């Protein structure tokens, strides 16, 4: 039965932080030799083997990422979900000890109410996941004010990628990720990416070309805009994707979202409240890597794309106009 | 290849092709007398059979 | 252990494709050095005379 | 763990003239297309995008410096230039050789920028291969605004003229500058004085009546260093706005507002990738920074 604990002596032994790189001085230039991973040309035969190069692959770069453990309720976290959906942390006030209130995608445009021709695919899928709209409306009695004001982007934190839920029938334990890879716990060595609905996401470089730079580098963008739907306040989240800076998408979101800046300003030649100045936000959700393709789905249909090697890196929310 | 141009370098590729059995069925048909069915089975008892 | 020595074949066949994309290089440029200085014969004929 | 290194390959010897300029700036940043260790030389330059015939607009330079990575140089062979690369995070020397000098120290902040002042001092074409290449220059932060700063002021007073001592010159403590402008472009540097015209007129919508009625107490008669720019008289608007009488809650909406679209002015006023020096040496003229993301 020791064997089974001479196994936690290895594993545990084996997965650490690298310790901190100390020698004493009397010791000599031993140190010398304690340096490995900064070394990164190696030596190369005529016919190189694996037996050459095992050393080769041992060093490798540290990262761990930090999960997130939410308790949540098991009726605004519908059951079933693909287990790399986004989230969201909406937050109020402390009313209780620990209960917390997470948001998909899918169940912000229940929320949200606007018409079903603005995401023609979602609506169907999330119209079954859930109730008319008003499940979920009963924890929050502030929609309709918190949508006049605008503080809305105020209280949303975006959190990242789903990594594990153990479902119970009226409390369900979420595990999300921040800082990067999660770690997909079911399928050993593994990694869950990223999976948004083709219908919320909305891509931005794209040409005939009729010549654009590559990187390293492309920032998955989350959005929010408020507008006005049959004079009744309603919100609108969409998605983008894009490698051109933070200098160029924000001039380029302005193009996307001329129609809705138009049809809602119309209204304030007769009242013009500052209230309802504000119109939208853009956070950023972290880092994609380069020419990663996004891969098609269908769950049920529903189309839904992933991206393998997702990292998250949250930031503000900053109010575009 | 590996070129000195530079244009994008070429990653190793596979490919996985898929093959299957075609089957087939013969028949041809053999046609018996019923009068000469008729004669065999019983037994010889004279010359004449 | 046939999933450990199941990838260690995977990694020499990567590997193996490593050296033997540059010995076509070889081929490559060596033949591309070749055609540099490889007037044709019109031109180089009547200036062998 | 991970290497950094591209060297690029190049069709024909170089001449001892054009090897004199390289020479002198062994340490130099200049951004480059694709991310490999082979490369063509058509995309080290950054003159892709600014060349001679093409008449440049140095905010899509500038919009164009973004995208790309940025490269240091390590060696000039007479073939193959040699140079490495920069990624975010990563803590690497930098030297500056760049010719409108400035002066730097520990604990500063950089930014990188197209060539605004000499363009034929900061590019060296190649007459051996036929393609140019072209230097950024790298600045600190403060003249990294105010240079971009001039130039959206001079774009708004070229178009009024369909003279030059106020519109091309950059000021700072103890020199002035001139900005290099012949052929310029404006129509991508319009665009951005396009959002400026949306983002201006809804702060003056929004305007608090007491901060308003603040100026009309102070510069009369209580004069101060920094509000010498109303030289004494008031703004005849601004005694058309303060016949209201002032309350609280109604500023408390307004300058939350007047706080939330300053949010937004980053997104419009950004430089390229910043660059954040914590020590540097002075009479070697080397540097060490972390690459910031974009």
């Amino acid at each position: 039965q020791a064997e089974n604990a001479a196994r936690l002596g290895r594993q545990v032994l084996g997965l650490l932080p690298p310790p901190t790189h100390r020698v004493s001085l009397t010791r000599g230039p031993e140190f010398a030799r304690g340096v490995r991973d900064l070394l990164s040309k190696y030596a190369a035969s005529t016919r190189p083997t694996v037996g050459s190069l095992h050393e080769a692959l041992r060093q490798a770069p540290f990262r761990q990422p930090t999960y997130g453990d939410f308790l949540v309720y098991s009726q605004t976290f519908s059951p079933q979900e693909p287990l790399g959906t986004f989230l969201f942390s909406f937050k109020q006030e402390d009313n209780g000890s620990s209960m917390d209130m997470l948001l998909t995608p899918t169940s912000l445009f229940m929320l949200s109410g606007m018409e079903a021709a603005k995401a023609p695919q979602t609506h169907k899928v999330a119209g079954v996941w859930y109730g008319s709209g008003s499940g979920l409306a009963d924890f929050i009695p502030n929609l309709s004010e918190l949508m006049d004001t605008g503080e809305f982007h105020t209280l949303l934190t975006p959190v990242g990628p789903m990594v594990q839920s153990v479902h119970s029938t009226f409390v369900t334990k979420v595990t999300s990720a921040m800082k990067g890879v999660g770690l997909a716990r079911d399928e050993p060595r593994a990694h869950v990416g990223l999976t948004l609905p083709c219908d919320m996401l909305v891509d931005l470089d794209e040409s005939c070309p009729m010549r654009e730079p590559a990187g390293l580098n492309v920032t998955i963008y989350a959005s929010l805009v408020y507008l006005r739907v049959n004079q009744r306040p309603s919100m609108a989240l969409t998605f983008f994707q894009s490698g051109k800076g933070f200098a160029e998408v924000v001039a380029m979101i302005k193009d996307h979202f001329t129609d809705v800046i138009r049809t809602k300003y119309i209204q304030l030649r007769h009242e013009l409240y500052i209230n309802r100045l504000v119109f939208g936000a853009v956070c950023t959700l972290g880092t994609v890597p380069f020419d990663s393709h996004p891969v098609h789905q269908s769950l049920n249909s529903l189309p839904v794309l992933v991206f393998a090697n997702f990292e998250a890196a949250c930031g503000p929310w900053t109010v575009f106009l | 290849i590996a070129h000195g141009d530079g244009r994008r370098p070429n990653k190793q590729r596979q490919y996985i092709v898929m093959k299957a059995c075609n089957k087939h069925h013969i028949g041809a048909e053999i046609e018996l007398a019923a009068a000469d069915i008729e004669l065999l089975f019983a037994e010889k008892e004279t010359p004449l059979d | 252990f046939t999933e450990y020595a199941g990838a260690i074949k995977t990694i020499t066949s990567a590997l193996q494709f490593g050296m033997d994309a540059l010995e076509r290089g070889l081929v490559d440029t060596v033949l591309a050095v070749k055609l540099r200085h490889a007037p044709p014969v019109f031109i180089l004929k009547t200036l062998g005379d | 763990a991970l290497d950094k290194s591209i060297v690029v390959n190049l069709t024909s010897r170089l001449f001892a003239d054009e090897l004199a300029a390289l020479q002198s700036k062994i340490g130099s940043v200049l951004p480059l297309g694709d991310c490999h260790r082979l490369q063509n030389i058509q995309a080290l330059g950054l003159g892709c995008v600014c060349s001679r015939e093409t008449s440049p607009d140095y905010i899509q330079i500038m919009q164009y410096l973004s995208k790309c990575t940025l490269a240091v140089l390590e060696e000039v062979r007479p073939d193959s230039l040699r140079l490495t690369r920069m990624d975010p995070s990563d803590n690497l020397q930098i030297k500056n050789v760049y010719a409108p000098f400035f002066q730097w120290d520990s604990n500063t902040q950089l930014a990188v920028l197209p060539p605004l002042f000499s363009r034929k001092d900061s590019t060296i074409v190649l007459e051996s291969n036929g393609f140019d290449i072209v230097f950024p220059m790298v600045v600190p932060q403060q003249l990294g605004h105010a240079i971009l700063q001039q130039l959206l002021v001079y774009h708004i007073y070229s178009k009024i003229s369909a003279l030059d001592l106020y519109t091309t010159n950059v000021s700072f403590m103890g020199r002035t500058y001139r900005l290099d402008v012949d052929n310029t472009d404006p129509r991508t540097a319009l665009r951005v004085l396009d959002d400026l015209s949306m983002y201006l007129c809804i702060l003056s919508a929004l305007v608090p009546r007491g901060c308003l009625r603040l100026l009309t107490a102070l510069v009369r008669h209580d004069r101060h260093p920094l509000t010498e720019v109303f030289e004494g008289v008031v703004p005849d608007e601004v005694t058309r706005i303060d016949l209201d009488q002032l309350s609280v809650p109604d500023d408390i909406t307004r300058m939350r507002v007047m706080f939330s679209y300053l949010q937004s002015l980053s997104s419009i006023f950004n430089l390229g990738p910043r660059l954040h020096v914590y020590a540097y040496s002075a009479e070697t003229l080397a540097a060490s920074c972390w690459y910031s993301p974009r």
